[PDB]
């Protein structure tokens, strides 16, 4: 690994390397070492665990997960590998180095910072040194984040303290005020609560159909005597049939909504009770042997649940609107019920029987109604030291960025303090701008919508400027544009005798005009719109070598006859051509129109979980594609552009978000900010704790930010 | 565990691999415990006790 | 025949183009009219602008620039020669030009870059190790935070970026 | 005029008046139709040799073979290069290095300086 | 606004807590030096570079207003001292001000007014150095720095 | 040239206040609503004498919910920057017209005397304002924003009755929300916010206007 770092080292020098893309060559460069580096820790890494006999106590310590890990084992056996402070290489202290040990600027592993040792073995002693330092940054780290976190977290449950869930269980504050209408929306309990699997998300329709339903015609399989026992006697029923054909069209109802309710397609929900875990307690204790045949009527199964579903009551009322509340507010428990309960599912799978079942209805209603918040309680403060506790928890500007872009959307706390604030001005806002399907599998439309979106003034595009004394551009001393002038000889030909002798003229870079696709009648007519019809501007070809731009300017002819003393008060044109040349570039906005420019990257994204799309077999699928995303502020504009998506075009900003979505779109924005920073750590906080955070800052339209 | 072939190895036939921990009616089974049977985890033997 | 005209300014810019078509006496050596040509693309142009603005000027100074390039007299060989008919000649948006060569290789590098400047950005870490228990990819990667830590100490995280899983090690 | 050219038109942004010994700024003369240069806390005046009074950006002044002094050769620090041939004398060993300034402009390329009394010459490679 | 506009070459100096801000180049006309071309040398003793010259131009071009020792004396002390009557005693004022806590190290007394300009240039160089690029910034912590 | 982009924009302005007509419930014809950018194009026969007051023409109306009560009227003035001497004009316009709703679509902005004229016309007739801009896309249909329902006062008064609270104790929503603008809602009126939830599913809230 060392001769394959000189190599590139060697490389580099030659100038030949051939950069990454959105990066300098040395970022290409410290990319590419730092890959080298870290593959040559990882790769003796696995080769230490594997040395590793098995008596070894140290990794029986690691193993249990007692104490210690992984990596202790690389540092210990293996090579300790690159230190860094601040993300990066150990910097050059002194001119262009680390250490006096070394010579200048020397960019091989050890001169800046790799430890080549194990601890067992020893450090020598510049390692020490950089070791030393790559001790500093966490003691520091320590201390800061000691004094932040205690801050933030009294902060918040101050503000929160007051709220608490009332005997008619609905969460208000101090000044009765409604918060929720049920806590956390369904009126559960945080410790009764367990991830469970939903079982209609199952993909393929016609697998979910093969898995789901309950036969009739019988296939020659012993049927009607194969797994049930007397219902064999039943299937000649007509109502039977029709009411569990009734059941299969509210699981395709049901399968339908969930679909709608979890977009991405994920499986895993908080909810109480796990039914799965109870059916097999069911199943070992009644000594149910699955092989024996059932001993259970379909039709006891299909009633009994609509009748627990009655008794699992969360909220009591009897009008249209307490209906309507109850059936919405445990919507996805019972959903779920009805999936894991399934006559097909329970005759098959499960097996169980019917004083088995008739148990096992009784614990379920017995656990789904303890589940249920307990009115009194103080919810507010409960909340605020769940969300207190995880910015306790790691990291304070510890760089570990895998978007492959910039550093932004902050990780960790300052992000916190941020969202936490409500700050009008974030040190680093962003925007996320998704692109319609055509625009999205194509490179080159891709680019178009770039160029647009983009905001670049002039001053980017400009290679060069000059200012010239030429009179007669007739015998003009740029003898080359000479052709021009000729050309430009009808180019308003009378008012060449009036216009003034002053000359600017800009050449412009040929591959970053380009890029921009831009073509000389828009930067003349761009121009001419912002400084008026005064600014008389010619320009060549976009196909000569030398891409050139002549600019002068014109006065208002008639009435400049020196009436009373020239109310400019006399300035020289030259003078004045710099501040038109200054102002030409500063102000001229083609394109993108104000605060975002091009900061772009372009991405591809088919890593992550993005647009999930269903298909006509019924199963969800992935669909890579070109999504931009931007640092920068302007989503009411940024919306409006052609082929910009107006439905998922998102920012991380919540106080432009305020501005155009309204304050529903911020409460679920906000949501979406504080999860994905405590999913950083991906510790999991629950989020009814985050809903019971949103809710109270949302809680009275205008954006109440907890300072 | 770190144990077995994550992804594949179970579907190996189950060689019972004596890895995956399995509990029954109150007896242990097969396997072997550590902090993720045991520790702080979602699904603990301690979770499920409680 | 030609179109009539009464125009001085289009009389003039008629001239123009035939002047720029009488570049290197090409038109000799065919024997085309440049002057009924020029007069018919000019007609051409004006039935696409209907004036004589700025851009219409523009146009025919682009036409004119087209014609008087040095490093490709094989475009105005093409037109005299009607390989190129005026109706097509009148209008830019059949693409630009791109026999002198080297400059129509140049826009593709720059079509290059800008798509160079879409590749990946700048792709990440790729420790590729355990396999996920959901999409079955390998492509994971490894987070390694808060050293000693209080009581939490320096457990190894790792995700799955192919579909945001993420798992302890053990 | 040819592709392979150069823009230093010679950029005199000194010329001072030759009695007060103070800056000159450009004029107009309309009556000769030619610009001139004038002090402007005395009459004095004398013609321009350019037409040009201001230029701006080049980019890439990649400024590559100046303000680097030959004597750099001497530095302890520096590494001397096994790599041989000056350029112009039939001598090898030279020391190199890089950018050395924050316009680094990204130039990771080495520049090499010759090192024995015949040249002090300065390439790059 | 319609000045040259302009900002990033408009170089100016503070001295020990006057209560204004002063522009160099009168700094330098108060030391005595009212030739822009002895200025300019005393900036720069190495003329055969037309872009940090040019980077000064508009600093000197702003100067222009005032040409005298007197009279940019007198305008460091209105920029310094409290409103008052006389221009006499301000020059004094001002003269003193200019000789003593202007660099001390480098001299107290007024038959070292001229070592003491050659120091001030040598500053401003040191300045237009890295505004060009040519020098890197001093690190804020360098141990070599610190007593 | 950007004046072919404007018919795009004016096609997609047009569209989109004809959704908003059509959830305010003032019945569009469904072919209105089915237009694409094709038929408008077709409509005013694009491409010749730009600049032409074809918003004058655009000018419509719409009639409609359940109760035919007249109707609610839209106004796009030709002017940039509208002053009250269009305003006044308009206004002799509308109350010629004898309509009861006025919707006007400025281009940049409104003159402060026009906004505080069109508050003292606050006890006859309704004037709402749109910035042509935040008008231009449909933010509706944005995946942030939960579906809003208005509901009637007979519906918030059996609501507070069958929870027992105060007007004053709900939820409060802006009454220049992008939203509430949106229904053109007042004082006193009450929103139901229907909800997708990762919990429940469907949750659904209130929020009284203030
Ligand atoms: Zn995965
Ligand atoms: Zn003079
Ligand atoms: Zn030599």
């Amino acid at each position: 690994a060392k001769q394959d770092v000189i190599e590139v080292i060697e490389k580099a020098h030659n100038n030949e390397l051939e950069p990454t893309p959105g990066n300098t060559l040395r970022q290409t460069f410290e990319n590419q070492v730092n890959r080298i580096l870290n593959d040559a820790r990882d790769k003796t890494g696995s080769s230490a665990q594997k040395s590793l006999s098995e008596y070894n106590n140290f990794k029986s310590m690691v193993v249990s997960g007692a104490k210690g890990s992984k990596i202790n084992i690389s540092q210990v056996i293996a090579v300790v590998g690159q230190q860094n402070v601040e993300g990066k290489r150990i910097p050059f202290g002194f001119k262009h180095r680390t250490l006096p040990h070394f010579i200048k600027d020397d960019y091989g592993p050890e001169s800046r910072g790799f430890v080549e040792n194990s601890y067992l073995a020893g450090l020598t002693p510049t390692e020490f040194f950089f070791h030393a330092m790559g001790g500093r940054e966490g003691l520091i780290d320590t201390a800061v984040k000691t004094a932040e976190t205690g801050y933030i977290q009294r902060r918040l449950i101050k503000s929160m303290e007051s709220v608490m869930v009332k005997y008619d269980a609905t969460v208000r504050n101090s000044i009765n005020q409604v918060v929720q209408l049920r806590y956390g929306e369904d009126g559960l309990a945080g410790e009764s609560v367990e991830f469970q699997n939903l079982a209609t998300l199952k993909p393929s329709n016609k697998a979910f159909e093969k898995k789901f339903r309950f036969d009739y015609t019988n296939e020659r399989a012993l049927r009607r005597t194969l797994q049930e026992d007397l219902v064999k006697d039943v299937l000649s029923n007509a109502h039977i049939q029709n009411e569990l054909e009734r059941e299969f069209e509210r699981m395709r109802e049901d399968r339908e909504v969930l679909r709608v309710i979890f977009p991405t397609g994920d499986s895993k929900v908080v909810l109480p009770c796990n039914l799965l875990r109870m059916i097999w307690n069911a199943q070992k204790i009644f000594h149910i042997n699955p092989r024996l045949p059932s001993d259970l009527h379909p039709i006891k199964v299909v009633e009994g649940v609509k009748e627990l579903s009655k008794k699992l009551v969360i909220v009591n009322g009897d009008d249209p609107l307490s209906r309507q509340a109850q059936e919405n507010a445990t919507l996805l428990f019972n959903i779920h019920l009805r999936s894991t309960l399934c006559s097909r599912r329970m005759a098959e799978e499960f097996r169980l029987s019917g004083e088995a079942f008739d148990w096992l209805l009784g614990e379920i209603e017995s656990k789904f109604n303890q589940a249920i918040a307990h009115p009194g309680e103080m919810v507010g403060a409960l909340a605020a030291q769940s969300l207190g506790e995880p910015a306790t928890q790691m990291t304070l500007n510890t760089f570990h960025y895998a978007g492959v872009s910039a550093k932004n959307v902050t990780l960790g706390v300052p992000r916190l303090k941020e969202l936490i604030n409500i700050s009008k001005k974030p040190k680093t806002p962003s925007l996320t701008v998704f692109l319609l399907g055509q625009s999205a599998r194509d490179a080159e439309r891709a680019k178009d919508i770039l160029c647009r979106l983009e905001h670049t003034t002039l001053r980017k595009v400009t290679a060069n400027t000059a200012i010239y004394y030429d009179p007669n551009p007739q015998s003009t001393v740029v003898a080359e544009d000479q052709e021009w002038v000729n050309v430009y000889y009808e180019m308003p030909d009378f008012d060449v005798a009036r216009i003034s002798p002053w000359l600017l003229r800009v050449e412009l870079d040929r591959k970053h005009m380009t890029d921009r696709k831009l073509t000389m009648e828009q930067i003349a007519e761009k121009i001419n719109a912002g400084f008026g019809d005064d600014l008389n501007c010619i320009f060549n070809d976009d196909n000569a070598e030398k891409l050139v731009l002549r600019i002068r300017i014109m006065n208002s002819d008639e009435n400049k006859m020196q009436e009373e003393e020239e109310v400019v008060d006399k300035m020289d044109d030259d003078v004045f051509l710099r501040c038109i040349e200054s102002n030409m570039l500063t102000d001229m906005t083609l394109q993108g129109i104000e605060q975002i420019s091009k900061v772009y990257m372009h991405l591809p994204q088919t890593d992550n979980k993005k647009k999930i799309i269903i298909t006509e077999d019924g199963e969800f699928k992935a669909l890579q594609e070109w999504i931009l995303e931007t640092d920068g502020v302007s989503l009411m504009r940024v919306l409006s552009e052609k082929d910009v998506d107006p439905v998922r075009t998102t920012s991380n900003d919540i106080v432009e978000i305020f501005t155009v979505l309204g304050i529903e779109a911020v409460r679920k924005a906000l949501e979406r900010e504080l999860y994905h920073v405590i999913s950083f750590d991906g510790s999991y906080v629950n989020y009814r704790h985050l809903a019971l955070l949103c809710d109270t800052m949302t809680c009275r339209g205008h954006l109440m930010a907890i300072t | 565990t770190h144990p077995d072939d994550e992804d594949s190895g179970p579907y190996k036939h189950i060689s019972p691999g004596d890895t995956k921990v399995v509990v029954e009616n109150g007896e242990l089974i097969m396997g072997i415990l550590c902090k993720k049977s045991l520790g702080t985890s979602a699904g603990s033997l301690v979770h499920i006790s409680y | 025949r030609a179109p009539s005209t009464s125009d001085s300014v289009r009389l003039k810019c008629r001239e123009m183009l035939a002047a720029a078509l009488r570049t290197g006496d090409d038109y000799i050596a065919i024997g085309a009219d440049e002057e009924e040509l020029g007069s018919q693309i000019e007609e051409a142009i004006y039935q696409e602008i209907r004036n004589t603005d700025m851009k219409y000027k523009n146009r025919v100074r682009s036409r004119i620039s087209n014609l008087k390039d040095a490093k490709n007299p094989n475009l105005r060989k093409n037109v005299l020669c009607g390989n190129i008919p005026p109706d097509l000649f009148a209008r830019m948006t059949a693409e630009e030009m791109a026999s002198d060569e080297l400059k129509e290789m140049r826009k593709n590098l720059t079509k290059e870059a800008i798509r160079e400047h879409q590749m990946a950005k700048t792709g990440g870490t790729q420790t590729d190790l355990f396999t996920c228990g959901k999409c079955k990819k390998k492509n994971c990667t490894y987070t390694q935070v808060q050293t000693r830590s209080a009581d939490e100490p320096m457990t190894t995280f790792v995700v799955c970026n192919e579909c945001g899983n993420r798992w302890k090690f053990c | 005029m040819e592709p392979d050219g150069t823009y230093e038109p010679g950029f005199v942004g000194i010329r001072f008046c030759q009695e007060c010994n103070n800056m000159l700024y450009p004029k107009e003369d309309k009556e000769n139709r030619i610009l001139l240069y004038a002090c402007r806390n005395c009459d004095y005046q004398q013609e321009a040799d350019n037409s040009c009074i201001y230029v701006n950006k080049i980019t890439h002044e990649v400024d590559e073979l100046t303000q680097i002094i030959a004597d750099v050769s001497q530095d302890p620090t520096l590494p001397r290069t096994e790599d041989h041939p000056c350029q112009k004398c039939g001598h090898k060993e030279a020391v190199f290095f890089q950018s050395h300034s924050a316009r680094a402009e990204d130039a990771m390329r080495l520049y090499y300086v010759c090192t024995a009394p015949h040249c002090g010459h300065r390439w790059t490679e | 606004g319609a000045k040259k506009s302009a900002i990033g070459q408009r170089i100016v100096a503070t001295l020990p807590y006057i209560k204004q801000e002063v522009p160099i180049i009168i700094v330098f006309r108060a030391l005595g030096f009212v030739s822009d071309r002895d200025i300019l040398e005393h900036i720069i003793y190495d003329f055969e570079d037309p872009e940090m010259m040019e980077m000064v131009k508009p600093s000197l071009d702003e100067a222009f207003v005032i040409q005298e020792q007197n009279v940019a004396l007198n305008f460091i002390g209105s920029r310094g001292a409290k409103p008052g009557v006389t221009k006499e005693k301000r020059i004094k004022y001002a003269k003193e001000v200019l000789q003593k806590e202007m660099l001390p190290h480098v001299g107290v007394s007024d038959f070292c007014e001229t070592k003491k300009a050659y120091f001030l240039g040598y500053m401003v160089h040191r300045l237009l150095l890295a505004a060009l690029g040519r020098r890197e910034l001093d690190d804020r912590d360098h141990y070599g720095n610190k007593r | 040239m950007d004046d072919e982009e404007e018919t795009y924009r004016l096609w997609k302005i047009r569209k989109t206040i004809m959704q908003l007509c059509h959830d305010r419930g003032y019945l569009v014809t469904q072919d209105e609503l089915d237009q694409t950018l094709e038929e408008f194009k077709a409509q005013s026969g694009d491409k010749p004498s730009e600049g032409r007051p074809r918003r004058t023409d655009l000018t419509v109306l719409v009639a409609h919910n359940d109760d035919p009560t007249d109707q609610m009227f839209v106004f796009f003035p030709e002017e940039p920057k509208v002053g009250i001497k269009t305003i006044k004009v308009y206004c002799q316009r509308m109350q010629e017209e004898n309509i009861t709703r006025a919707l006007i679509v400025v281009q940049q902005g409104m003159t402060p005397s026009a906004k505080q004229s069109l508050v003292d016309m606050a006890p006859k007739y309704i004037l709402e304002q749109f910035l042509q801009q935040e008008l231009l896309i449909n933010i509706t249909e944005h995946e942030l924003v939960p579906e809003h329902v208005v509901m009637t006062k007979e519906e918030v008064t059996e609501l507070l009755a069958r929870y027992k609270l105060r007007e004053n104790q709900l939820p409060r929503i802006q009454a220049g929300d992008p939203v509430a603008r949106y229904f053109g809602i007042k004082r006193g009126q009450v929103v139901k916010i229907i909800r997708p939830s990762e919990t429940a599913g469907r949750y659904i809230t209130y929020r009284l206007v203030q």
